[PDB]
RNA sequence: CCGGGCACUCUAACGGGACUGCCCGCGAAAGCGGGAGGAAGGAGGGGACGACGUCUGGUCAGCAUGGCCCUUACGGCCUGGGCGACACACGUGCUACAAUGCCCACUACAAAGCGAUGCCACCCGGCAACGGGGAGCUAAUCGCAAAAAGGUGGGCCCAGUUCGGAUUGGGGUCUGCAACCCGACCCCAUGAAGCCGGAAUCGCUAGUAAUCGCGGAUCAGCCAUGCCGCGGUGAAUACG
């Protein structure tokens, strides 16, 4: 099931469902998303949202870097979103020739 | 907490169980040997000068 | 139910199928067959009314068993869990007694997997 | 009549062991020849980094070599020129009967 | 960060100890916190000498320490004046009977602990760093070694990013254990922090 | 646990406490730091405050509690469940 | 059975003794 | 691997008969480096293939070998969107491990409570053409057989 | 009288003293048999000799020490093969090529830092 | 074991030794295919060793250190507690689910290390942990010591069991000032889940993998099933 990590930081459990809430834009693929891992983190500059998650046919692996921590969270997604369609598509990509 | 308890180190106990080694060299209570008197890293930085007697990096 | 409310397992060697005996181990199995005098390697469908006796008689006589053990531990835990010390404590949640970790595992008191 | 030559370098064990056997084959008489006895083996096994990193060690050793040498037909033209023999630092010497 | 310690790495073929006594078990430890002391108050008061290694042997309760030096008169004293008022505070140290002795250097610039101390202080003086490097190399150089490479880590210059410089000119083969390789290190404080001083020597392969 | 052989361990000052307790005719609150110590014959109806690390705790001593140490009945860990 | 105590095998693997495995 | 080919190892001779073949076909037996309790139900065995059949177990063994040998077998390779099974000959080298594989796996597939005795029967049974090895190579075959389409896609 | 060959295999060392006479055998104070009794690994120790038809030719006395039974066995085979050379010399053409008088070097290869044994790395789960 | 001897095993220092050196073949050449000799053959197996650099990688809690911050307190001493919590989730592992196995007994073969309020033979008490006696050894002597899988013999007979050993009751031993929280061990009793594991996913190419025991560092004791080493027995497979 899905973990959260939250670095030299506290967050709520909101906080923790609102992570939740934006991952699952990940289940529209319809793939297993297995052991999800949220890492959330404070550098000087803005937050840091890793992710790490594997699914049937690979890896995800991404971070997203903003100010603003939901923005951070929100860009990390889109990383996902991009790796997981390309996981998902890149097999059709030469049936022929 | 440093320097007062790489003091309370030194100090004879009020029960030996209460004994417990420091590096002589660096004050760090974990990792310390016996024959030495040194902790693991401290003992690397001295070995590396050769300033342990007959202590050399070995390899088989 | 021959020994002592139980019918222990004809098919079986008299050690072994005494230890289908709750209070009876490998230990107090070769105890009382030393103590009445007959092989161990005797199959329990193969005893004298006679042996039978012996064994029936000394067992049910020298040790607490069945029913009268299970109260005993009952009452044990009863008590312990009434006077409040922390071994009743652990009772009184159903949680291990033994001071074994329970962030993980545990799962033998705790039951299978809980939602949350 | 025992000579026991222990030390932390082997080069000078056989030197103390040379210049030992050679006084005594001298000024009388007898020497039971330098025997190498087996080394006592002190390892240090020691994570290479100050922090976490347990993976990557160095390995460091501790040689206290062993030799030892008799002095058979004992003649005390050698017990005197004994009780004055030149040591290097590095070794202790072992004398009893 | 990755290399070895050159100096370490070469001990019984290149290199041969500052500190060779035998001992057993329980007298290692305690002899060898006598020579940690040793070198605390030695190192201290002979920086000003040039000091570049503290050689030491041992028997029962005396003790041989081979200092050697760029400026054997600093350690001196008048007639043996200074070189004396130690063996005072050392065998209260040590305790014990403290033969203290001194050893010249035939170049300060074939030393490699001894350059490395060099360039801290010109740095510490706040001299332009890059200069220092190249400089304590062609020193290095002129006076005939095989080899020379210095390093400089941390705020140089006063920087914020810190940053990293280090020259080199001939052979430095750390890989080769043939190699003779002195190997120096110096601390350099200042009022910004410290850096670094890493200094190489390559005198020659056996 | 602790061995036959040896004895049956109470802290001393505490046991001088309860037996001054017994002279001069009882009985108050006796707040101690003392959970190692066993709960012993002598000590049965007083009621004594042990210890957790934050609370001294009242406890009633009863005949059935007797071999049992201290701080068996002063808890050390606050939970009253998740979520 | 190197889980189980009361065997040969439980004692050589715990490193210890007694009756069921005797010195 | 990547550089060059693989080299099979040369097996020692079984002592009992010399038999490169007895070896190769112990270690198959052989749980945990056990080896010399796989001797011992192979060789077992043999008292038994003797015993219940008055012929030899070296002469049997090899039998059950040759007849679990699949000389075809399918090999996947995915052309455009297909995963498809291309038929392929089968390299005798390959075709002794399936042989011998196989024939302990359908042995350990057995009723009959100890190893020694599974043993003996699967190379009864496959000396003549029956039990579970056997079926595996067969299975094998017609599979291979029925894709017989896809042979001009073999490499 | 006597012919020897210094016999080696992993940290087994094999002492072999042949001697000519009907083709018993012994080691370690004890019978053969008697002392690799139900190890088929066995008589692979006295095949040196049958690659030159010398079984019953030949008594001999054995002392073994180090390693286990089967590198015993090894180093046996290695000694008995070694002797035969100076018993005679003429013997190398059908001993070498059946690769007697060779000393296999595989040793247990050792446990590495950072590993669980000499190779076996530790399980990871990337994610 | 004693005379006796260093042959041999060994121990531990110094050398030798492989070099594509020779042979045929291919090649302009470097080298490549191969044969012989040889313990070893084309880098002999393993090790120590990690380029400029990268991740604004890791560590200000090992240490050092700029700077910033606290100064009857953000310093210091203590008693007790905590770090060992437990609806849950993830990583690493141990022990299994059994007959290639389990138990009892009888009997073999290692190596590396460790050992003066230390390792402890042997004798005695106790079912035992252990207790009391008590010889040796600064240790190639003396001890930890038993190696285990293995071998011979006996039981179990396919059962949630003579599998498995979790949980729990009761009774002891030891260390330690002190084992409630919270040690380990022993013994009686208890005897869980577990019948080979979805999606997914790890290791290893040879003395490797798998299996088996033994030591060590730390250490009063120990939660070590962790870690660093050591030998035993010992595979499969590589088209590509
Ligand atoms: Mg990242
Ligand atoms: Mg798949
Ligand atoms: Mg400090
Ligand atoms: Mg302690
Ligand atoms: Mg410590
Ligand atoms: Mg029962
Ligand atoms: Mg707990
Ligand atoms: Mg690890
Ligand atoms: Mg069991
Ligand atoms: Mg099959
Ligand atoms: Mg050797
Ligand atoms: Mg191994
Ligand atoms: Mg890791
Ligand atoms: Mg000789
Ligand atoms: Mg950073
Ligand atoms: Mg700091
Ligand atoms: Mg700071
Ligand atoms: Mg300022
Ligand atoms: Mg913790
Ligand atoms: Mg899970
Ligand atoms: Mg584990
Ligand atoms: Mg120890
Ligand atoms: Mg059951
Ligand atoms: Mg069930
Ligand atoms: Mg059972
Ligand atoms: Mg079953
Ligand atoms: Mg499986
Ligand atoms: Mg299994
Ligand atoms: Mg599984
Ligand atoms: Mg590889
Ligand atoms: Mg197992
Ligand atoms: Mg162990
Ligand atoms: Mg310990
Ligand atoms: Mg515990
Ligand atoms: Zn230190």
């Amino acid at each position: 099931t899905m973990n959260i990590t939250s670095k030299q930081m506290e967050i709520t459990p909101a906080i923790r469902q609102h992570v939740a809430d934006r991952l699952a834009k990940l289940e529209k693929w319809q793939t297993h998303l297995i052991n999800p891992h949220i890492i959330l983190s404070k550098e000087p500059q803005g937050f840091v949202a890793d992710a790490t998650i594997n699914t049937p046919n690979g890896v995800l692996v991404a971070s997203g870097k903003h100010e603003d921590m939901y923005t951070a969270i929100n860009e990390l997604i889109n990383k996902l979103e991009r790796q997981l369609n390309k996981l998902q598509h890149k097999g059709e990509a030469r049936r022929a020739a | 907490a440093r320097k007062a308890l790489i003091e309370k180190a030194k100090r004879t106990p009020k029960f030996k169980v209460r004994a417990y080694t420091r590096c002589v060299r660096c004050g760090r209570a974990r990792s310390v040997y016996r024959f030495f008197g040194l902790c693991r890293i401290c003992l690397r930085e001295l070995a590396h000068k050769g300033q342990l007697p007959g202590v050399r990096k070995a390899s088989w | 139910a021959r020994i002592a409310g139980v019918e222990i397992p004809r098919n079986k060697r008299v050690d072994v199928a005494l230890t289908y005996i709750y209070g009876i181990g490998k230990a107090r199995a070769k105890e009382a067959l030393e103590k009445t005098g007959i092989n161990p390697a005797t199959r329990v469908k193969d005893l004298t009314e006679a042996e039978v006796v012996r064994l029936r008689e000394y067992v049910e006589n020298t040790w607490k068993l069945e029913g009268e053990l299970r109260a005993e531990v009952a009452a044990n835990i009863k008590r312990l869990m009434d006077i409040g010390c922390y071994r009743g404590l652990r009772h009184r949640r159903g949680l291990p007694v033994r001071g074994q970790r329970t962030r993980t595992n545990a799962r033998t008191r705790k039951g299978p997997r809980k939602t949350v | 009549i025992r000579i026991k030559l222990r030390g932390f370098d082997h080069k000078t064990l056989d030197a103390s062991a040379q210049k030992i056997v050679e006084a005594a084959r001298r000024s009388g008489a007898q020497v039971s020849g330098p025997i190498p006895l087996p080394t006592r083996v002190r390892r240090f096994t020691v994570i290479r980094g100050p922090f976490k990193h347990k993976d990557s060690r160095e390995h460091f050793e501790l040689r206290t070599h062993n030799r030892l040498v008799d002095i058979i037909n004992p003649n005390r033209k050698t017990i005197e020129q004994l009780m004055t023999l030149d040591l290097p630092t590095g070794v202790e010497i072992e004398i009893k009967t | 960060g990755n290399k070895i310690h050159p100096i370490g790495f070469r001990l019984g073929i290149t290199r041969d100890w500052e500190s060779r006594w035998y001992a057993g078990k329980k007298q290692y430890r305690h002899l060898l916190l006598e020579d940690q002391r040793i070198r605390g108050l030695l190192e201290k008061e002979l920086y000003s000498a040039g000091l570049a290694r503290v050689d030491i042997e041992r028997a029962a309760d005396n003790v041989a320490v081979t200092v050697h030096v760029a400026k054997p008169g600093v350690v001196i004293g008048r007639g043996g004046e200074r070189i004396r008022v130690l063996r005072e505070e050392l065998a209260k140290l040590t305790g014990k009977n403290v033969a203290l002795n001194v050893q010249e250097v035939q170049n300060p610039n074939l030393s490699a602990p001894l350059v490395a101390q060099r360039v801290a202080e010109q740095i510490e003086r706040r001299f332009a760093v890059r200069r220092a490097i190249k400089q304590a190399v062609q020193r290095v150089m002129e006076s005939g070694a095989k080899g020379a490479k210095v390093i400089v880590s941390g705020r140089i210059g006063g920087a914020e990013q810190a940053r990293t410089e280090w020259a080199a000119q001939g052979r430095v083969p750390l890989h080769t254990l043939r190699a003779n390789i002195d190997y120096g290190f110096a601390l350099a404080r200042t009022t910004y922090g410290v850096l670094g001083v890493k200094a190489y020597i390559f005198l020659g392969e056996v | 646990p602790r061995s036959l052989k040896k004895g049956v361990f109470v802290d001393d000052h505490l046991l001088e406490k309860v037996l001054e307790l017994n002279a001069k005719g009882e009985k108050r609150l006796i707040k101690t730091w003392s959970r190692r110590s066993t709960i012993v014959p002598e000590m049965v109806g007083h009621t004594i405050a042990v210890y957790n690390g934050k609370q001294h705790v009242p406890v009633y001593i009863t005949e059935n509690m007797v071999g049992h140490k201290l701080g068996e009945f002063a808890p050390t860990r606050t939970y009253r469940g998740h979520g | 059975g190197k889980g189980d105590r009361r065997t040969r095998r439980g004692k050589i693997w715990r490193g210890t003794y007694g009756k069921y495995r005797p010195r | 691997a990547r550089r060059r080919r693989a080299e099979v190892r040369q097996l020692q001779p079984d002592l009992v008969y010399g038999d490169v073949l007895v070896t190769a076909f112990i270690n198959k037996i052989m749980r945990d480096g056990k080896k010399n309790l796989a001797a011992r139900i192979f060789y077992d065995a043999c008292k038994i293939i003797q015993e219940k059949t008055g012929q030899e177990p070296l002469k049997v063994f090899k039998q059950a070998v040759e007849n679990v040998k699949p000389r075809m077998e399918v090999r996947s390779r995915r052309v455009g969107g297909a995963n498809y099974q291309v038929p392929m000959e089968v390299s005798p080298r390959r075709q002794q491990s399936l042989a011998l594989r196989w024939l302990v796996q359908a042995a350990n597939q057995r009723p009959e409570r100890r190893a020694a005795v599974r043993i003996a029967h699967e190379l009864m049974d496959a000396a003549e053409g029956k039990g579970g090895a056997v079926k595996k190579k067969e299975d094998v075959e017609r599979m291979a057989e029925a894709n017989r389409a896809y042979a001009h896609y073999r490499w | 009288e006597q012919y020897y060959g210094t016999g080696r295999r992993k940290e087994a060392v094999a002492r072999v003293f042949l001697r000519p006479g009907n083709g018993k055998v012994t080691v370690n104070g004890q019978d053969f048999n008697e002392y690799f009794q139900g190890l088929v690994r066995a008589v692979a120790a006295l095949e040196p000799l049958r690659a030159v038809d010398a079984l019953g030719h030949f008594d001999a006395y054995i002392t073994v020490r180090g390693g286990g039974k089967s590198g015993q066995i090894d180093a046996i085979k290695l000694g008995i093969a070694r002797a035969l050379v100076q018993y005679n010399p003429d013997y190398r053409a059908k001993l070498k090529p059946l690769g007697f008088l060779t000393r296999d070097a595989r040793v247990v290869e050792r446990k590495k830092y950072g590993k669980h044994k000499a190779r076996r790395a530790p399980q990871y789960s990337k994610r």
